């Protein structure tokens, strides 16, 4: 694949010998061997450079063409303001590596300048750029954090960073980069049940989509958080799925077959003094949250509801019973369960 | 600055201390060339050195 | 370009004052020129390993990998744009067919639409009796489309639509002569 | 764990560093890999380093060389004279000054309540270090009667009982007791008689004490780096 | 890389050397300066050449890496085996996976085994069981009639026989087929097209060729493996792979190709009659099997083509050829294919 | 899993004290809290109503059986 230093030197010597017999000393310390060794070192360094470039190209060349940037790890950097008590009475000099720090336990991060700076006599305040010593987001200190110089002259009135730092980043892994590329490529797909479902889900107010396929017809079930499908949202879905549906195929949009379950419960309780309106409303809010959290294909298992109600409190709640709920309410994929009228009776 | 072998010879002949760049030595990349004084009478070893 | 740095320390690095025609400096600067030129070329070589920044031969290699071949007098920028577009081709819908037509004919301002006859199937209730709907049959049928094109076209454009249309759909093409008429198409007596 | 850290020198190269430390240029790629350096490894100045501060190092930047270094097995010739002074100071220990006011407890050597703590003049407790420390400890041991100190039967000297007759025999007994007392100290490599005389009542003698050499103390302290105690429990 | 050459580099070096000094003016063959500069420029030339080659290799590697389009490895041969009993069965016997099958024909010593359990029903006379070569590659492509031993040892077994020549064994994928399938991948990014359906059907490595037969509102995918069969498991896998690619709302069906099973019996005369034996017969039979089992979908079988293929083995040694079971070319329809039946040769 | 569930039920019933009523919903939550995700639903093939225990009474486990589906 590549030559190396010893091989390059050997070939150079062999070619030199073949070219002429006027040189035969190739021992260490020879001018000629030194020159060939230097050329060999330079060539080996260019080989490593080519290796680095190709290793970068293998994993970033193609995907970069599609406007996808891999996030490199960076040091947080930004501008800071240094104010002087008076206009400077001589040219002040700040050497590279001059450290800036903060007087807090929340931000022990240390910042330093990477270049020399000069403040003219006429100046009264000069801005400089400082770089966080550590890579990562730990250097993204908020506004007003950097407020101290460790090697500044007494003439300074105050140090302050005028804006929060945000350039600190963590390296994006190769697998995440591939996943984003592959996601984008999949999103280019069209005229399929998966692609229709994806394009419906990209709509803002759509929470859940079921696509049912028939020969020569497609019907799309959608719902919002509430289990409802507004006419406006329906029209939006249709307009967005004009670009997605296959040619010569009919597409229809319909609401999800919502099913509002009314639950009257009788809750036995131990502490009779804690019986009141607030506990009733808390229990009812828990039941409503449980019922409304169910997704499109989720069946209402009564034993899990009982578990949840009893887990509100392991000793206070004594026993529960329902008259409406006699057996588990199985629903199809296109039929969501939602919270209906809820009543709770404390016993 | 990096003074040449003629510039160093002129500085030392004028009784001036100078430092010369040097490559790949074990300790540092610089050394002191001489411990000469401003008195330029090189014949006198007490005053000069 | 560390040739002078890794050179034997005793050798001179600078053209000697005593001789303007110093052969040692000449040889050293010659070798140094070649070293720096090779370093420059090796730095510039990174552009060839990326699709974004590739040029002629390596870009042809990329297009041969992707299946897209350079046309006559086709530059690098348009060629890479054409490769990128070819990878990101939407297929299987009216909009894709319309774009394929407009990108095989010359321009965008032509009238092109796709007709779906199954929308005019005669249903018992909704369809008007003497309305635009027709009785279901062979032509008024799902998985059928009629593409109207408002300009001259080669017959090979049908094969292009075959590349784009979804599988299992019968294709018809209509040529709208009106759109091609020179100047105003109204005739005067 | 400890590693070497190298400051980039003017117009240095990675190959030269590898040759200097690993004794072979082949490790330069390992040095790049460990330090995470881009191709222009050692830029000329900080202006180039601004282009990529993370992946580039300029002159005066510190590199890490992952070679397991150890402070022992280091040539004492490299160590600076101040460093040797500090090392022997640590070896011989620091202790609170009690032998202040030499005249007083020299006037009453055999008695108790003879020495006391003192202040350094800066409001902190006085301290004796190095040779002063050794002086303090040797004086205290010689002055202490043997067996009088709690928790330490053998610490002390029997001179309080050697106030015998004026003949060479008692002189020899004193000398032998003093040599025993000095030998008892671990830091005292050896002790030996110089000269003695008798002036009727008064006995007079002088001794020579060779403490452990600078090399031995340096080796001991640098060995102690492995444990980190840096203290004396002799 | 600008693809410089040795002569220009050496000329540039010599010209600069002359320009920097008028003393050096001896660059003839055998001179020290010329030899040194020649060696340097030759090493530069080799660096440039290897850099170009490494960049080409890098482009191929980045294409593989970006899309995770891994190259397909060698495939192990697999086929079916027919087993017969003395009389119909009364016990529903149980054959577990790993039951080994071997052959006493020493020319094909490869071993085979069952990867799935089987059951033989009572009152049954024979069972067909799929087997898989233990060793990967082409070695498991034995001819018909090779496998004749079962290592289960069951007393109920009368005889064992693979009815057809195995052909699914193959070596590592070639570069051209990898590039072809990458082109298919690129074309099939648009999911709903005919080429995308063909790619999805070909997404399964076992599948050999696919013919998509299109009607109004109906799609028929004719598919086959490298033997020309289409097992139910392979059909289900093709269907599952086509769910992502097939167009929504259009009927789709998967069925096996119209396989034709050409038996051949050839009478061949030989000029040098000492060369008659088992080796020549087996070599000719091998050539005929390789010819027929290389036919693709819709390849007609032409008898004169087969004649020239047999005769080109050795035009001098072979004198004349005659077929005892074929007399006219065979037309194959678009969804059809030909595969070798029993191949027999009589030497005269 | 069967033996772990049977063990939990035995431990629940044999921890009942004198005059502790047996409440079927209590036992349901005790079984379901073993793993609320892994366990889907529970049904009893021999119990249908809570059991009242008098002041001098107590409950103890008989045969405990579990069928996994």
């Amino acid at each position: 694949k590549t030559r190396k230093l010893t091989n390059i030197l050997s070939k150079l010597i062999d070619k030199t010998m073949a070219g002429t017999s006027k040189i035969t000393d190739f021992t260490p310390g020879s001018a000629s061997r030194s020159l060939l060794e230097a050329v060999s070192l330079e060539i080996e360094q260019f080989y490593i450079l080519t290796k680095e470039n190709i290793d970068w190209g293998i994993q970033e060349g193609i995907i970069e063409a599609f406007d996808f940037q891999k996030r490199q790890s960076k040091r947080a950097y930004g501008d800071v303001t240094i104010q002087f008590y008076q206009p400077l009475d001589m040219r002040m000099y700040i050497p590279a590596g001059t450290t800036f720090t903060s007087t807090r336990q929340e931000y022990p991060q240390q910042f330093e300048t990477l270049v020399d700076y000069y403040a003219e006599p006429d100046s009264t305040e000069i801005v400089v750029e400082v770089y966080c010593k550590e890579t990562g987001v730990a250097g993204n200190v908020p506004e007003g954090t950097i407020n101290t110089i460790a090697s500044g002259s007494s003439l300074i009135r105050s140090v302050n960073n005028e804006y929060s730092f945000n350039t600190g980043t963590k390296e994006e892994s190769q697998e995440d980069f591939k996943r984003r590329f592959h996601s984008f490529v999949e999103s280019r797909g069209r005229a399929t049940n998966k692609s229709v479902r994806y394009g419906a889900l990209q709509i803002p107010d759509v929470e859940g989509v079921y696509v049912y396929e028939e020969t020569g017809h497609i019907t799309v079930f959608a719902h919002d958080r509430n289990g409802n499908l507004s006419d406006t949202l329906k029209e939006d879905i249709i307009d967005a799925l004009q670009d997605y549906r296959p040619s010569g195929i009919m597409l229809d949009v319909t609401g999800v077959e919502k099913e509002e379950v009314n639950v009257s419960a009788t809750v036995t309780i131990s502490n009779k003094s804690r019986i009141g309106d607030t506990l009733q409303k808390h229990i009812e809010s828990v039941i409503r949250s449980y019922l409304n959290n169910l997704k499109t294909s989720d069946d209402l298992i009564i034993t899990d509801l009982i578990q949840a109600i009893m887990n509100i409190d392991d000793v206070l709640i004594y026993d529960v019973s329902f008259d409406n709920l006699d057996e588990n309410i199985i629903v199809p994929p296109q039929g969501i369960i939602r919270a209906g009228e809820i009543k709770v009776e404390l016993k | 600055q990096i003074y040449e072998s003629i510039d160093l010879d002129e500085l030392n002949e004028n009784g001036i201390i100078s430092i010369e760049f040097v490559r790949n030595r074990t300790n540092t990349f610089f050394r002191i060339v001489d411990d000469v004084t401003t008195f330029n009478d090189k014949s006198d070893p007490v005053k000069a050195e | 370009a560390n040739f002078l740095k890794n050179l034997h320390p005793l050798l001179r690095r600078d053209r000697n004052k005593k001789d303007n025609q110093d052969p040692n400096f000449a040889l050293i600067d010659a070798l140094n020129e070649e070293m720096n030129q090779v370093e420059k070329d090796a730095i510039e070589s990174k552009l060839q390993s990326s699709l974004k920044t590739s040029t002629s031969e390596y870009l042809d290699k990329f297009g041969d990998w992707f299946g897209v071949y350079r046309k006559t007098d086709e530059k690098d920028d348009v060629y890479r744009a054409r490769i990128i577009k070819y990878l990101l081709l939407k297929r299987g819908t009216n909009n894709a067919i319309i774009d394929a037509i407009k990108d095989y004919l010359g321009r965008d301002d032509i009238d092109v639409s796709v007709y779906e006859p199954f929308t005019n199937i005669f249903y018992t209730n909704k369809s008007h009796l003497n309305g635009e709907d027709h009785l279901m049959g062979y032509y008024y049928r799902f998985a059928v489309i009629n593409v109207s094109i408002g300009d001259y076209f080669p017959v090979e454009i049908i094969d292009v639509i075959n590349e784009f249309k979804p599988a299992g759909v019968t294709l018809y093409v209509t040529y709208d002569g009106a759109s091609t008429i020179r100047g105003g198409a109204i005739i005067k007596w | 764990m400890r590693f070497k850290k190298h400051v980039v020198q003017h117009e240095e190269t990675m190959q030269a560093i590898a040759q200097r430390y690993y004794g072979d240029v082949s490790y330069w790629i390992d040095l790049v890999e460990h330090n995470n350096l881009k191709y222009p490894y050692l830029v000329e100045t900080d202006e180039e380093k601004m282009k990529d501060p993370e992946r580039l190092a300029s002159t005066g930047d510190t590199l890490i060389i992952p070679i397991e270094s150890d402070l022992t097995d280091v040539s004492a010739k490299e160590i600076n004279s101040r460093d040797k002074d500090v090392l022997v100071e640590l070896a011989l220990g620091r202790d609170l000054n009690i032998t202040a006011d030499e005249k007083y407890f020299n006037e009453h050597g055999t008695s108790d309540n003879i020495l006391a703590f003192s202040t350094n003049g800066n409001g902190d407790l006085d301290t004796v270090k190095g040779i002063d420390n050794m002086k303090q400890q040797l004086q205290a041991r010689l002055l202490t009667p043997r067996g009088s100190l709690m928790l330490h039967p053998n610490y002390g000297s029997d001179l309080h009982n050697l106030f015998g007759l004026n003949i060479p025999e008692q002189a020899t007994l004193i000398e032998m007791e003093v040599l025993r007392t000095l030998t008892s100290d671990n830091r005292v490599k050896s002790a030996n008689l110089i000269d003695w005389k008798i002036q009727g009542n008064v006995y007079s003698g002088q001794f020579s004490v060779e403490i452990k050499s600078v090399e031995e103390s340096i080796n001991f302290v640098l060995g102690q780096d492995e444990e980190g105690i840096f203290a004396l429990f002799e």
